[PDB]
């Protein structure tokens, strides 16, 4: 009868099953039936997003699993993928499910695994890692799940020969980026390092600034390791931290790491830290010369720079951990924001259960100072990103009621709830009764 | 009011309803910020008591003035219509977009400040030009010739029937269609098709009616004919009987010959001066082309010429059986009789043809047209 | 100002802080999170930036990632491969089989993908494992392939 | 498939639009005056 026969016969039945829907007392398999025809010539005149909103208006859309051909499932599924950004929390999780089996029912992979890694559903993930049976699509996942940040310790039941097992362990644990990374490097020839002078320009700013008395302030030298830092990151090598002493004078090379204080002694130990980004083995030798150092400050920093080289990237002797729970238990403040912080930024979204423990002692000592605890948050909020885990929310709710007016008007405070929130990212329906339970905080933090 | 002319959707995709709830959204953010500034501190009732404020702080009565300058700063310089200039300022509701010369200023009555501007209905010149309803139907009632009527609608019609065909070809309009043809040719029923199609403003101007009895008006009059024309929206206004530049003399006119001629300089000018005269097109014609002064017919002034000759002995033939669609004529005579009467016909003269048939017809009072009648009408009209 | 300009800078333009990957598909929990802090931390920015907290700019560590798009052959070594790149287009209801990108420009071996960029394989010699040409992208050789000489 | 229910829901809020723009007044068409929120 035509197309325009079945668009008008779809519409009508999606209104009628909407109104039925409220009646609850006509039969369904008659219109089951003819949504089934619909659906099937739907399907055979490529009218696929048609065939999709029937189906979403009847709610049937486990039908779909019968329907989807070779030639079909490349279009149905992208439908599906647009569809669900429009559709909210309970349909959008369904029209995922439904589209992750037609992706398995298609041998489509890589799909599927993108599809159940917006779930957040790490069986959905070992099915599909089970039922592949091609190394190479299971290399290609390792690739994919690394670039996501999430740790898939791989079953002994999924390969059978260990030496393929370490080499995918390796490729989750990113080791082979910084190898990438340099290979771009030297194609690029962006090897050189440029310093912080350069992107400055200075020569162009002369045309005013000639009376102006060289006066080095602390936060000039500061913005300049920043900016050293962030330009240099992960080349390896700097001019200023890294150069070769080769000016006819034999002092130390930590010359710039003095004249900054305190604070400026930390971020110049992190801009190390930085710049042998991914580069643990270099990083690790680098940054033990300035454990040695006897300032705490330096000492802090080179905790920090140690936990950023390691991020991203997991080796199996685990330094970062071993190096830092000696230097958290430590009673300078300095050292244990750094080590905390060095551990949340190494262990993000890595859900380890050891560092849950060693810190959570640590939110209820009411001796540590604000900045202790609002890191401590910190962290834990970025190891269980998205996690749910009902022991952390409650130790940073209990860590949020112990806290005098006083605290309160400090900025620091607005970042234990910064963590907490952190706590429960991406995960909507299940924050309902966090939010009740915080409409207890104090009124001004409450909101 | 022009809240969002996003129309490219024209569908029912997500985007448009998305686009509809975004704006509903904002309309809601606005009217909660609106109404709690009256549920907090209304501190008046914002409806009547404003306008009764205006009104009473206003002059009650206010006058018909006249804007002859402008002051931005709380100032304004214009004459009482008694005569004494005044310095009026400017007031709250000032609004002031038409600080031009000659809009009525209305002041206070108590200290005759600015009180309210002068809403202007009159445009009399524009008037005594304007074209009120559609002349004739269609151009299927001009009949025969069409050799302009194909150009006529390019020159006219084409620009405003989609003008993306001449924007494609990167080019612009034709400048302007002179119409010369044989008196009686149908200039003026080249002219009722226009208007009949036409889609913009139109005005009719009278080819004497440019040069006026007091020296230095002809001029004015040309300048006024462009102001309203071009200040109006755009037109297509023709000046008939062009040839009434210099042919006809007459004593009413002051001046003599170099007052025609600062005329037609003027004419000149307004079509061809110095601004940008803006979206407007010019279609004149004339029956003595042969004298129009030379320059206002340049190429760049009145670009498209277009010449009008008398009805074919083909084109009689639609000429005859469209000028008597309705009339209820026997059959006793056969128009090709009478089609080869007269060795010039021009269109008029099977018109007159006609109209003196339908006559002798009507003073017998008799139902239909005889062959009689159209031969003793034949001689009526071309014999006098 | 010099904070900014070395962030203009990173990695002389090969890092980028995107929190999103394949297409605007995935949402990377870490760098959001360190993007969020930084953000909460620049809200007080005399307090907390300015004060003696510096080093908050360190939870950006977790955002950077390289814009690199590295083809690797079977055994694990890196291979220069003909790509084309431009701005994807949605593909949604669109009849046939419609180009994902705008853009005729073949880019050899590591392409730098800017936001928003796409990229598509030039040469049918490799069948790429991946629907989403980024980062690490495996090419298996194409069995049916036959040089065209 | 729903032509009805997308512009019926565009029309109440274009009406609504007025409806509610009305009551803070941009109406009374003047002959020379400026808007109550521009005096
Ligand atoms: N088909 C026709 N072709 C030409 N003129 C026609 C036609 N039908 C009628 N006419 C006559 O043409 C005249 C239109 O005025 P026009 O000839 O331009 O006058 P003038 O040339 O004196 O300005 C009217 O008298 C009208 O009746």
């Amino acid at each position: 009868w035509g197309h325009e026969y079945v668009r008008n016969l779809a519409g009508e039945i999606a209104q009628e099953y909407s109104k039925q829907h409220q009646n609850e007392e006509a039969p369904f398999d008659d219109l089951m039936d003819l949504v089934q025809q619909i659906i099937a010539f739907h399907m055979k005149h490529n009218a696929e997003p048609e065939a999709v909103d029937l189906l979403m208006e009847v709610e049937d859309l486990d039908l779909l699993q019968e329907h989807v051909d070779e030639k079909n499932y490349k279009r149905t599924c992208l439908y599906l993928t647009a569809a669900a950004k429009y559709l909210a929390s309970p349909d959008d999780m369904l029209v995922l499910d439904i589209a992750h089996s037609i992706y398995m029912k298609c041998e489509e992979y890589p799909s599927a695994l993108q599809v159940s890694l917006v779930l957040d559903n790490l069986q959905y993930v070992k099915h599909i890692f089970t039922s592949c049976n091609d190394l190479l699509r299971k290399k290609q996942f390792c690739y994919i799940l690394a670039r996501h940040g999430v740790l898939f310790e791989l079953d002994d039941n999924m390969v059978l020969d260990d030496d393929e097992r370490e080499q995918m362990q390796d490729i989750i644990n990113n080791y082979k980026l910084s190898e990438g990374y340099l290979t771009l490097a030297r194609d690029i020839e962006v090897m050189e390092a440029k310093s912080p002078e350069d992107i400055y320009k200075a020569h162009l700013l002369d045309g005013r600034a000639s009376a102006g008395a060289t006066v080095d302030s602390a936060r000039q030298n500061l913005a300049a390791t920043f900016v050293n830092a962030f330009v240099n990151a992960g080349f390896g090598q700097d001019k200023l931290m890294t150069g070769p002493a080769d000016s006819s004078s034999g002092s130390s090379s930590g010359n710039w790491l003095f004249k900054n204080k305190e604070h400026g002694k930390t971020s110049a130990a992190a801009s190390l830290g930085m710049i042998l980004l991914w580069d643990v083995d270099s990083g690790l030798a680098q940054l033990d010369k300035y454990f040695h150092s006897t300032d705490n400050h330096v000492i802090a920093g080179a905790l920090l720079g140690v936990g950023i080289v390691n991020c991203g990237v997991k080796n199996d002797c685990d330094p970062a951990l071993a190096l830092l729970s000696d230097y958290v238990d430590k009673e300078d403040p300095a050292i244990r924001i750094g080590a905390i912080m060095g551990l949340g930024i190494s262990y993000a979204n890595t859900q380890n259960e050891q560092l849950r423990s060693k810190l959570t002692p640590i939110l209820g000592d009411t001796n540590a100072s604000l900045d202790v605890i609002a890191f401590t948050a910190i962290s834990l909020g970025l190891v269980f990103v998205g996690s749910c885990n009902e022991e952390v929310a409650q130790a940073i709710i209990f860590a949020l009621m112990d806290r005098s007016e006083a605290d309160l008007g400090e900025p620091l405070a607005r970042l234990l709830p910064l963590g907490l929130g952190l706590l429960y990212l991406g995960k909507q329906e299940s924050v309902e009764a966090t939010a009740e339970v915080s409409k207890t905080f104090n009124e001004k933090i409450r909101k | 009011a022009a809240r969002i002319p996003t129309v490219t959707p024209l569908t029912k995709c997500k985007l448009r309803l998305l686009k509809l709830e975004r704006i509903k959204d904002y309309l809601l953010m606005e009217e909660e910020f609106v109404a709690n500034q009256e549920r907090l501190k209304p501190q008046e009732e914002k409806t009547e008591e404003d306008r009764s404020k205006v009104d009473d702080i206003r002059g009650s009565p206010m006058s018909v003035g006249s804007l002859e300058e402008l002051i931005d700063e709380n100032h304004a310089i214009v004459s009482s219509s008694v005569g004494p200039e005044y310095y009026v300022s400017i007031m709250s509701f000032v609004d002031k977009d038409q600080l031009e010369p000659g809009c009525s200023i209305l002041m206070h009555n108590k200290v005759l400040s600015v009180v309210g501007l002068l809403q202007d209905e009159v445009d009399p010149m524009v008037s005594v030009m304007k074209v009120e309803k559609a002349p004739l139907e269609s151009y299927a009632d001009i009949g025969g010739l069409d050799p302009q009527i194909q150009e006529i609608k390019e020159a006219v019609e084409l620009p405003l029937t989609h003008p993306e065909l001449y924007e494609d070809i990167g080019i612009k309009p034709p400048k302007g269609v002179i119409l010369y043809g044989e008196p009686g040719t149908g200039k003026t029923l080249l002219a009722k098709a226009v208007a009949n199609s036409t889609s913009a403003t139109f005005l009719r101007v009278v080819g004497s009616e440019l040069i006026q009895k007091y020296l230095g008006d002809g001029p004015k009059l040309v300048r006024e004919l462009f102001r309203v024309a071009d200040d109006l929206s755009p037109s297509i206004v023709f000046i008939d009987e062009i040839d009434a530049v210099g042919t006809k003399r007459y004593d009413a006119h002051s001046g003599g010959e170099r007052e025609i001629q600062r005329t037609m300089l003027e004419l000149l000018n307004q079509l061809d001066g110095f601004d940008s005269r803006g979206d407007v097109k010019v279609i004149l014609a004339t029956n003595k082309i042969e004298s129009l002064d030379p320059a206002l017919l340049r190429p760049g002034r009145i670009d498209r010429k277009i010449e009008f000759p008398l009805p074919d002995i083909k084109t009689r033939r639609r000429i005859f059986t469209i000028h008597t669609s309705k009339m209820t004529l026997s059959d006793d005579v056969n128009l090709e009789e009478f089609v080869m009467t007269k060795d010039e016909f021009s269109g008029a003269d099977i018109k007159a043809i006609c109209t003196e048939a339908g006559l002798l017809a009507l003073r017998e009072r008799r139902m239909k047209v005889t062959h009689t009648d159209f031969k003793k009408a034949k001689e009526k009209v071309m014999f006098k | 100002v010099r904070i900014a300009q070395g962030l203009v800078h990173m990695g002389k333009g090969l890092l980028t802080l995107n929190p999103y990957h394949s297409d605007r598909f995935l949402l990377s929990p870490s760098a959001h999170a360190g993007l969020v802090i930084m953000l909460h931390a620049c809200l007080d920015m005399k307090a907390i930036i300015l004060g003696k907290y510096h080093y908050m700019l360190y939870f950006l560590v977790l955002a950077m990632q390289p814009r690199m798009l590295l083809t690797v052959d079977e055994n694990l070594k890196p291979l220069s491969v003909p790509v084309r790149v431009g701005q994807a287009v949605d593909v949604v209801g669109q009849a046939g089989r419609p180009k994902t990108i705008t853009g005729f420009q073949t880019h050899s071996t590591p392409v730098l993908l800017s936001a928003g960029d796409r990229a598509e394989l030039a040469t049918e010699k490799y069948i790429p494992l991946s629907s989403i040409l980024e980062g690490f992208v495996i090419l298996k050789e194409n069995p049916e392939y036959r040089e065209e000489h | 498939p729903y032509s009805a229910s997308i512009k019926k829901v565009e029309k109440e809020i274009k009406d609504m639009s007025k409806k509610v723009n009305d009551l803070i007044g941009i109406k009374e068409s003047d002959t020379g005056l400026a808007a109550p929120s521009q005096w």
